C-alpha cells in the first residue's frame, strides 16, 4: 500500500478505507478521513466498529501540536462499586459481559463530532453519507464476519433486538457473500446527519436508548445521555532512540506501560542480535511483567484516582526496573512488587 | 476492538482505536436503532483481584463510580522522526493491545524492518498474570523456546494476536511517501 | 487466493494471470490456461517469460495419468565440448553469457504447442490472442521490472537487437509507468498464431534466427530449428509421508534431487520440533550437501549419459545418507563422497 | 526463470518452470522477431569443476555435446493424497530451485502450513559447494544461528531465494477449494 499524493486512510475493513481514502482524494484532511471511517465501520464492521461504544484519537497536527481525545465511556450517573455482585460479595456470572447491565454511556459520535469540529474542514452530514449508504443498501458479509457471528450466536440469542438485527429471518446466521441491510440502523445514522451529535443524545434516539433500557433491566437514562461528555487531554509523551512516542494517556493505560516498556528495552541495545533473539525477548518480556503488576495498582481514570503517570513514564524508574532484570533469569510474577517501591506517595 | 490510522498532505496524523470491548460487545442492540451496546463495564475492576475477560485485575484506582471511565489498554500511537510523522500505529486485542504496539515499532526501529514486515513479524506476549509467555503458531523456532524455558518461562501458543493498521511516512526528493500495511492476522 | 468454480491460474506477473483464469472461467482446461499464460509472459516479463528460452512442464490428467514434457533447449548441431575455451583450455569470460553463442535451440513455442494439441481443448489461435494484445498495443512497467532493466542494462548496450527492443529512443531505460510497446514481437506471435509453431520453426523467423545468428557469431541454424523436438518423458515419481510427488526427470536434476531430499528428512520426526528448529534444519542441510555433490558427477541429459535415477531415488540410499548424520556436527563438503560408493 | 501453476475443476493440473536462464537471458535478441535469446548453454559444464552462474560444477555427464540438452535444476512438481491433487508447485532461483520447492512441500506436510504459510516461510540454501549455509534477512534468529554454527555451518545472509506460485486443493463435500499463493518475495 502506497501514495504519494494526498496520504493514507487505513483500516480493518477494505469498504471504510476505501472511503475514507476518497476523502482524502477529496480534499478532505487526516480527521475529515477518520470521522468518516469511525462511522462507515459502525457499518461494516459490527463486531468492533460502532456507535455504541467508545475510543481514544491521538493526533499530530501540521503545526507541531500533539492532542488527544479522550471519548470513553463513563459508567452510568447511577452506577456502584458493587453493582456486579450478589449479596454475598459474588460475581454474577455474565453479569458485566451480556446484555443491558454491561453497558457503559457511549463515546463514539460525541467522540466523532468533537475532533471534526476542532480539526476537521467538512460537515458531518457529508462525511456520514458513505455509512448511511452501506446501512440502506447493504455489504456482502466477508468470511471471517461469517465465522465471529456464528460464534456470537447464543449471545444474540438472549435479547429480541439483536435477534432482528443479527440473524436472517427464522433467526438463520449469515452466510460469507449475503447482502447485509441495516434499515434501523441507517434511521439513526440519519439523525445524526441532520442533527449532528444531538441527533444520538437527545430527542428520539435518546428515548429508544432510554426505553429499551429500562424494559431490560439496564441503568442508562436519558439524563446520561445529556452527561456524555469527551474530554481533551494531553497525550503521553517519551522517546525511544531519538524517536518522539505520542500515546494515550489515561484513561487508557496503554500509552503510559507502552512508554514504559521501551524505556527500558532502552537501555539494551536489542539492534545487536537482531529480531526474535531469546537475549531481546527476556528484557522486554521482564520490563513487560513489571508494567503489568505496576497496572494493577496505579491503574485507572486519573479524572477519579490519583495516577502516577510522570513516574511510570520517568526514564529513570524504567533504569531501576532495568537494573532488577537479571541476564538469564526471570522474576516469577508472586515476587513482583507492583511499583518497586517506587511509587510510594508517603504512606498513602 | 478496531484500529485505523489516517495521515493527510499537510502533515496531520490521526490514531484512532475504538469499541465495544467483547466481539459484538454486551450482544444487546438498542431496539428501533440498530447498534450493539458495549460492554465495557468489565473494563472495570468489578471485585478486587477478580480477572476479566483479558485476565487483567485490580483494586481501588480502576473500581467502579458513577461517571468514571473504565481503564483500557488502548494505545492509539504516532512515531515521530525529527519532528515529522513517521509512524502512525495501533491495535486491538484487550490486554494484548499494549505490547503488540510495542513490538510493531521496536521491529522499525530496532531491527529496522519496513511497515510491512514490523506488522507480519510474529508477536509475543507477558501480562504478569497469568505468569505464562504467550506466543502464536509458528511464532518461535525451537531454539529459543528452549532457551526461554531455561530462563523460567512457561511458553504458550495461543490464537494470533492484534489487527495492526499502520502508515509509515518516509521524506523522498519532493516531500514524503507513504506506505501502509494492513495485519495478516485479519 | 481462493476459488471453488473453475480452478486457479497463478503466475508471477496479474497480466498472465489474469488470462490463464479468464481462459478457465470461459470453460479452457489447465493446459488451455497454461499455453495462455506461457505466451501471456513471454509478452509482460521479458526477463523471464519467453519465446526465446525452454522449460518443463509435469501435468496430471483428469484420468490420473502423471505426465512430463521435456521442451529444454538443445546444444546447435556445431556446438562442441570445448567451445567456450580458448587455445590453452580456459574459459573465455562471458562467451556462455552473454550473446548469442550462449543460447540453445529454443523449445518454449514447441512445448506450448505439444501440450495444446495432446491434451487442450481450446485452438492456440485463441489462446496467443491477449498475448498479441499486449505486444502490440504495450503495457505498464512494473516498479520492479524497471529495476531489472535498469540492472541488465550494461548487456543489452552490446546488441543492436536489444537496443531497439528494450530501450526508449536514444537507448534510453524505460521507467516505472512507461508504456512498452512490441511490435516485432507482435509479428512474431501472429506468425505462430496463423501457422503454429512452423510460425517460429520454419519461415520467416526461421530466416530472422539463421541470419542474425550468422551475423553475430551464434551457430543456431534453420536445420537446428527444423529439427527442435520436444519429448514427452516420464515425471521422475515419490513418496513423502504418503504423499506421492510428481516431478520433473532429466534432462533436470529437480525432481530426482527433491525426491532424494525429501526421503532423507522422511527418516526424522521433523513435525515434532516443528519448523525452524536447527535440528530439522541440520538433517536437511546434511540431505542437501549430498544431493548436491551428487548433483555434480551422476546428471546430465540422458539420452547421451547414464544417470542413476533410480539409484538416487531410493529409500535404501536415502536411509545410508540418514545414517551418517550426526546429532550435532557437519560433514564437511570436502569429505563428501559423490554416491557415498553408490 | 519464471514458474506457474494451474489447476482446473476436472482435476487438471499443469506446473510450467519455463527461462531463458539468466535475467534477460543472453541479452542478445533477434533482429525482425523482438524475442530475447537464452543463454541455456552456460547450464552446461564448459570445462570440469569450473562454476557456473549458480556456482554449480560438473564433468562428463553434463559436458556440452551436438543436441545434447543442458542440466537443469528446475523442479515444477505435483503432490497427489490418494492420487488426488494436493499441491501443484514450482520455482525459479537457478541451484535454489530444488531447496526451495523441498522446503514449500515440507512446510505443509510436516508443519502443517497452509499454502500462503508455506511460500512465506523463511527459506534456507546448502548446495555443497560452496560450502555454507545460506539464509534470508529476518530469516534465522540468533539462537538458532548460534547452535547451527557450533555444528560446524559457515551461515551467510544473501538476497531472497525464489518466486513460488503455488496451488493448495482440498475435498470439500461437494467438489473441492483451490487455494493460492503468490510469493512475497517477488
Ligand atoms: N475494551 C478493551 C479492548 C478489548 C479488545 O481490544 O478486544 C480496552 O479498552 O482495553
Ligand atoms: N537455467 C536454470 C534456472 C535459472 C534460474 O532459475 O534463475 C535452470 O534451468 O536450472
Amino acid at each position: 500500500i502506497k501514495n504519494t499524493k494526498v496520504g493514507l486512510a487505513l483500516s480493518s475493513h477494505p469498504l471504510a478505507s476505501e472511503i475514507g481514502q476518497k476523502v482524502l482524494e477529496e480534499g478532505g484532511n487526516a480527521i475529515d478521513a477518520a470521522v468518516a471511517i469511525g462511522f462507515a465501520l459502525a457499518v461494516v464492521h459490527p463486531a468492533a466498529g460502532n456507535i455504541g461504544g467508545g475510543g481514544f484519537a491521538v493526533i499530530h497536527l501540521a503545526n507541531g501540536e500533539n492532542v488527544a481525545l479522550d471519548f470513553r465511556e463513563k459508567a452510568p450517573l447511577k452506577a456502584t462499586k458493587n453493582m456486579f455482585l450478589d449479596k454475598q460479595g459474588n460475581v454474577v456470572p455474565k453479569l458485566s459481559e451480556d446484555g443491558y447491565l454491561a453497558a457503559g454511556v457511549p463515546g463514539t459520535v460525541a467522540g466523532m463530532e468533537a475532533m471534526l469540529k476542532k480539526y476537521g474542514t467538512k460537515k458531518l452530514s457529508q462525511l456520514i453519507d458513505p455509512a448511511i449508504k452501506l446501512a440502506e443498501n447493504g455489504y456482502a458479509i466477508s468470511q471471517r464476519q461469517a465465522e465471529t457471528l456464528k460464534e456470537a450466536r447464543e449471545r444474540f440469542l438472549k435479547y429480541s433486538s439483536s435477534k432482528k438485527y443479527f440473524f436472517k429471518k427464522g433467526h438463520l446466521d449469515y452466510q460469507e457473500g449475503d447482502l447485509f441491510v441495516q434499515k434501523d440502523l441507517a434511521k439513526t445514522l440519519n439523525q445524526i446527519k441532520t442533527l449532528g451529535a444531538k441527533g444520538f443524545y437527545q430527542g428520539q434516539v435518546a428515548e429508544l436508548i432510554e426505553k429499551d433500557m429500562k424494559k431490560n433491566g439496564g441503568i442508562i437514562t436519558k439524563e446520561d445521555l445529556a452527561s456524555y461528555n469527551v474530554k481533551w487531554r494531553k497525550p503521553v509523551v517519551g522517546s525511544y532512540r531519538g524517536y518522539k512516542i505520542i500515546s494515550m494517556s489515561p484513561p487508557s493505560s496503554g500509552g503510559t506501560h507502552l512508554i514504559q516498556i521501551l524505556n527500558v528495552m532502552e537501555n539494551a541495545d536489542l539492534s545487536a542480535l537482531g529480531y526474535g533473539a531469546s537475549k531481546n525477548i527476556h528484557i522486554a518480556a521482564e520490563a513487560m511483567r513489571q508494567a503489568y503488576a505496576d497496572r494493577s495498582v496505579y491503574m485507572g481514570d486519573a479524572d477519579f484516582v490519583s495516577v502516577p503517570v510522570d513516574k511510570l513514564i520517568n526514564k529513570a524508574y524504567a533504569k531501576k526496573i532495568f537494573d532488577t532484570i537479571q541476564p538469564d533469569t526471570v522474576t516469577p510474577s508472586s515476587q513482583i512488587k507492583p511499583g518497586m517501591g517506587q511509587l510510594h506517595e508517603g504512606s498513602n | 476492538t478496531t484500529h485505523y490510522s489516517v495521515a493527510d498532505r499537510w502533515g496531520n496524523a490521526v490514531s484512532v482505536t475504538y469499541t465495544i470491548n467483547a466481539s459484538y460487545g454486551s450482544a444487546a442492540s438498542i431496539d428501533g436503532a440498530g447498534f450493539l451496546l458495549n460492554n465495557e463495564m468489565d473494563d472495570f475492576s468489578i471485585k478486587p483481584g477478580n480477572p476479566n475477560l483479558y485476565g487483567l485485575v485490580g483494586g481501588d484506582a480502576n473500581a467502579i463510580e458513577a461517571n468514571k471511565r473504565p481503564l483500557s489498554s488502548m494505545s492509539p500511537t504516532i512515531v515521530l522522526k525529527n519532528n515529522k510523522v513517521f509512524l502512525v500505529v495501533g491495535s486491538p486485542g484487550g490486554s494484548r493491545i499494549i505490547t503488540t504496539v510495542l513490538q510493531v515499532i521496536s521491529n522499525v526501529i530496532d531491527y529496522n524492518m519496513n511497515i510491512s514486515e514490523a506488522v507480519s513479524a510474529p508477536r509475543f506476549h507477558m501480562q504478569w498474570l497469568p505468569d505464562e509467555l504467550r506466543i502464536e503458531k509458528f511464532g518461535m523456532p525451537a531454539d529459543v523456546k528452549d532457551n526461554l524455558t531455561k530462563m523460567g518461562y512457561q511458553i504458550v501458543t495461543k490464537p494470533v494476536m492484534g489487527d495492526v493498521n499502520a502508515i509509515q511516512v518516509l521524506p523522498k526528493t519532493k516531500g514524503s511517501v507513504f506506505y501502509g500495511s494492513t495485519d495478516p492476522r485479519k
